[PDB]
């Protein structure tokens, strides 16, 4: 009835919705469609412009800066409100244009001092351990006063985009602490997608909760700590889910249907019609 | 306009597991497109209970009418239609010899789980669909389903002697469990063929061989892709 | 590809109709 009809509110909430589920390396695409879908651009600019924010952010999107080598993720942590994000390793802000996905307008930006030292020692452990374990992975280590508590929050990207090949990949890890010593609390979240779209559409999508604890020392020596939990938790993960492969293989899937029958070839069908 | 195009392709994108909210969501989003994406948009498999006869069978947009589906061992709608979709009578013999088939070739490749077949007539032909769900056991704390969704399109000819079959087969594969991982979706193949239709190779020979031919394919693509491809890809991300 | 067979028109569920 016309009373209960879906409104327009609620269609933009959809579009938002379906924004914000597109697979890795495929935003342009979803974003498409969605917007053909609605067909009311002023409805979508203004109902789904978080959408395409969130999305980013849950993402960890990287991103160029015109004059800096390394990329920056676009996190909830850099977050500076009026559409800029923080590069914490160079020290700078940026205009971010979340449809473009492109940076502009740095300007500098003031750093609390009381976790430089300690944001960039375990930037730069984070930095090689990333290069060494991924083939193009980048990664954005954050340093804030959180409850009145000096926390550092390291987050890892690394993605594999082959639209020609129709899939799509990203690994994104986000680890947190306290600089609390002598035992700081380690928390951590370790996030795998994956999309497979040639004539189908088949996702991997995995989520693993980690708790552990750090020493804390001095920057550096605390720091090297921080990496070795990161490694072997990460290499861990990374094992346990070629594992769980393993076994949804040979004793889940192999269960589901046979290959053949029992006689060793495929059904005779004049016997199955057979009275 | 474009419009189906682009509600299909973003069921092409949108995670597998929420296939059934997200089509109802893309139909409040562009209603007038409801009949074609229901018929077009594959959705896992839902099992109801025939009363009159005590069997399962499976529901699918195939089968059903308004909000009722039809059995195909009473041949009788659920919740009771007075005007609902049927099979010509002679169709309606077919397939009833069609479910008896199935449900045998069901047992003897997955030893368990459901079938169920509905046909409808076309002008110059008839149409099938051929389900088959089975849900795993829950072994190893692994959570698996599959669905199959087989159509076939018969095209009869003037001889009698030859008919062209077009086939299009969907297998959805669901498995699910350190922490959480969900490994699910769909692939989709299609092939066409003329065939001898005889006294000895009749309508349903020829659909089984069909179907069986597709099935044994996509069960050995299946593993390909999962557990190989997708894999794959994890282990190029670090 | 190719099309589907495309079914007898049918009544919508109750929802959209």
């Amino acid at each position: 009835d016309f009373e209960d009809r879906v409104s327009d509110e609620e269609k933009v909430r959809i579009a938002a919705k379906f924004i914000t589920h597109a697979p890795p390396g495929e935003f342009n695409e979803v974003f498409n469609d969605v917007r053909l879908l609605l067909n009311n651009d002023n409805l979508l600019r203004e109902g789904a412009a978080h959408a395409f924010a969130q999305y980013n952010m849950d993402q960890f999107t990287p991103v160029k800066i015109e004059g800096y080598d390394d990329q920056v993720l676009i996190t909830e942590h850099g977050d500076l409100g009026n559409g800029r994000f923080l590069d914490p390793r160079n020290k700078i802000s940026f205009k971010f244009d979340h449809l473009r996905k492109e940076a502009s307008d740095p300007q500098p930006e003031d750093t609390e001092s009381a976790l430089k030292q300690w944001r960039d020692a375990c930037d730069s452990a984070l930095r090689a351990y990333v290069k060494d374990h991924y083939p193009n992975g980048f990664c954005t280590v954050y340093g804030k006063s959180i409850d009145g508590q000096q926390t550092i929050i390291a987050c890892i990207e690394s993605h594999q985009f082959q639209p020609k090949n129709f899939w799509n990949g990203r690994w994104r890890s986000e680890w947190k602490f306290t600089i609390t010593p002598p035992t700081a609390q380690v928390a951590a979240v370790l996030k795998i997608q994956v999309h497979y779209y040639e004539d189908g559409n088949v996702q991997l999508v995995s989520h693993k909760d980690i708790q552990d604890s750090v020493q804390v020392s001095s920057d550096v020596q605390t720091a090297k700590e921080f990496i070795k939990i990161i490694e072997n938790a990460e290499n861990e993960y990374q094992t346990a889910i070629s594992e769980n492969y393993q076994t949804m293989s040979d004793t889940t899937f192999k269960a589901l249907r046979r290959q053949l029958p029992v006689t060793r070839t495929k059904i005779d069908w004049n016997k199955i019609l057979s009275y | 306009d474009q419009q189906l195009d682009c509600a299909l392709d973003l069921m092409r994108r949108l995670p597998p597991q929420q296939i059934e909210k997200n089509l109802s969501d893309l139909i409040d989003l562009v209603p007038s497109l409801c009949e074609d994406l229901l018929s077009s948009v594959d959705q896992p498999l839902k099992i109801a209970r025939d009363k009159v006869v005590g069997k399962d069978y499976l529901l699918c947009d195939y089968n059903r009418d308004g909000d009722s589906y039809r059995s195909p061992w009473s041949n009788k709608y659920d919740p009771p239609l007075e005007d609902g979709a049927m099979p010509s009578a002679r169709l309606r013999k077919l397939e009833v010899e069609a479910n008896n088939a199935f449900d045998q070739y069901r047992d003897l490749y997955f030893e368990g789980g459901v079938s169920s077949v509905y046909l409808w007539d076309l002008d110059h032909g008839f149409a099938g669909v051929i389900l088959i769900k089975k849900a795993g056991d829950g072994s190893k704390k692994i959570k698996g389903c599959w669905d199959s969704i087989h159509v076939v399109e018969v095209q009869e000819k003037s001889s009698g002697r030859t008919a062209h079959y077009k086939l299009t087969s969907t297998v959805m594969l669901w498995l699910q469990t350190s922490g959480t991982m969900n490994l699910g979706g769909s692939l989709t193949r299609q092939m066409e063929k003329d065939e001898t239709v005889s006294d000895s190779s009749p309508h349903i020979a020829n659909i089984g061989r069909l179907v069986e031919d597709m099935e044994n394919k996509i069960r050995s693509t299946l593993n390909e892709i999962y557990f190989g491809k997708t894999k794959d890809i994890v282990n190029g991300l670090r | 590809s190719f099309a589907k067979p495309k079914m007898p028109g049918r009544r919508l569920p109750g929802r959209f109709n």
